[PDB]
């Protein structure tokens, strides 16, 4: 009793905004490329050899999208030959698994620094920085190629009108087609998301239950307290934190109480800058790879008539705004990055 | 893997109400598109009644006003409401399925790509004076 057509359109909302964050993206990570590179030394913070990476994979992205601002202003018009529809197309899925596996190696980075679980000569904490940089531009361009590969353009449906698109006829047969479709479209978000989200997550766990426990300077005497040392020629064994210190304990080396110390809180950037991306990065990342993880599920456990079609019209807003997530990089080490809103006004002065 | 049988087609005169169901199997409304040719003969195959992805359902010129067309994914069936008949419309009607895209595609039936895809025997229809 049911069919199927699409939303009222948003007339040029998507293309506007394609073009905002190109103009936005081009300049802004043309800058945290700059920035980054501008320094010369053997002073490059161990998490920037990643922070590069994430500006050129989000640049060689947001470059392609005046292709894709005509293709969905034309409402699905493609006049640029297969090519740049099957290169273009291969650019999207390069830069969404690079973003991920680049801001995994951010935080492994941030674990192997913050909780070290070798030995700092074992640690090899560079290499670790640079044998990830390298293998993660050769995973996400390797597996990102069933879309350099199968992309194809043309018109669907009788419309005069170009479609670049996904064509399984290379390797499907028509029953088997939309499986092939199911397959590559789990694994994309698979290996895309749900196992770089969680080593995210799983780094970040490790890292609070070791940030977990506090250091107390003593106010008046300088004696610092470190709970994995301990203050166990006292009474008070290691492993233990400062609130539960019998409140009768005093300063080992003057002894005024628990009412003069003074808990340290460690500023560091490194560490709030990896989450304030990533929290962006799962945010405007998380619906595009809901919905394309639904309808895959939809085809597969039959949702009503009513579903599919809705997240059908529901998704050329959530590409577009996981595209957004490459301009908004530039934006977060600008309110947060010490080294990079240092390194731009050096620049402004001298012209 | 994918069936479509055309039943309710017989001879009827002219002004008449047929219907004719598609029922289908294998096929997924997710996956695949639904539409209705025919064929006199002794002329061509012609498109009738297509369920497209931008417009609701592609009629074409002729059939256009007359013809009223539905999916159904809860019994899986296509149908074809035909209202006031006419004899140029006597032909033998099919029901042919196609198979749409990824949605980085827009869910895009291939209705042009190839008509090489799920078939049907077709019914044939008769409209006499
Ligand atoms: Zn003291």
């Amino acid at each position: 009793e049911c069919e199927y057509t699409d939303w009222k359109s948003s007339g040029a909302l998507i293309p506007a905004i394609y073009m905002l964050v190109f103009l936005l993206g081009t300049t802004g990570n043309g800058l945290v490329l700059w920035t980054v590179f501008r320094s010369s030394r053997e002073k490059r913070r161990s998490a920037d050899i990643f922070i590069a990476s994430l500006a050129v994979a989000d640049l060689t992205f947001v470059v392609t999208l005046p292709l894709w601002a005509t293709y969905t202003y034309r409402d699905y018009d493609w006049p640029f030959g297969t090519f740049f529809c099957k290169l273009s197309s291969y650019l999207i899925f390069v830069n969404m698994y690079a973003s991920a596996f680049c801001l995994t190696g951010l935080s492994f980075d941030r674990y192997l620094a913050i909780v070290r679980p070798v030995a700092n000569a074992r640690l090899r904490l560079r290499v670790s920085g640079a044998v990830a940089t390298a293998v993660l531009w050769v995973l996400a361009a390797l597996l990102a190629m069933p879309v350099m590969v199968l992309r194809t353009t043309g018109d669907l449906e009788n419309t005069n009108k170009v479609q670049c698109y996904m064509d399984y006829s290379m390797v499907a047969t028509v029953s088997s087609e939309w499986a092939w479709e199911v397959g590559l479209g789990v694994s994309s978000t698979t290996v895309g998301f749900v196992v770089p989200f969680t080593i995210m997550l799983t780094c970040y766990f490790f890292i609070a239950q070791t940030i977990a426990m506090k250091k107390y300077t003593c106010t008046v005497c300088g004696y610092i307290y470190n709970p994995e040392d301990g203050d166990p020629d006292n009474g008070v064994n290691p492993g233990t934190d400062f609130k539960d210190i019998p409140d009768d304990w005093v300063c080992p080396l003057c002894g005024v109480g628990k009412d003069q110390f003074e808990e340290v809180e460690e500023r560091r950037r490194l560490l709030s800058i990896i989450v304030v991306l990533v929290v962006t990065f799962a945010l405007c990342k998380m619906p595009y790879h809901l919905v394309k993880t639904l309808y895959m599920l939809g085809s597969l456990l039959h949702w009503p008539c009513d579903f599919d079609l809705f997240l059908m019209n529901i998704f050329p807003y959530c590409t577009c705004i996981s595209y957004v997530n490459s301009c908004l990089n530039p934006f977060l080490y600008a309110f947060f990055d010490p080294r990079f809103r240092q390194a731009c006004t050096s620049m402004l002065l001298m012209g | 893997q994918v069936q479509l049988v055309e039943s309710g087609g017989g001879s009827v005169q002219s002004g008449g109400s047929l219907t004719l169901s598609c029922a289908a199997s294998g096929s997924t409304y997710s996956s695949h598109c639904m539409g209705w040719f025919r064929q006199a003969p002794g002329k061509e195959r012609e498109g009738v009644a297509l369920m497209t992805r931008s417009r609701g359902t592609s009629y074409a010129d002729s059939v256009k006003g007359r013809f009223t067309i539905s999916q159904d994914n809860t019994k899986n069936i296509l149908y074809l409401q035909m209202n006031s008949l006419k004899p140029e419309d006597t032909a033998m009607y099919y029901c042919a399925a196609v198979p749409r895209a990824g949605i980085e595609s827009g869910a895009y039936c291939k209705w042009n790509m190839k008509d090489s895809g799920s078939w049907g025997q077709g019914t044939q229809v008769t409209v006499s004076s």
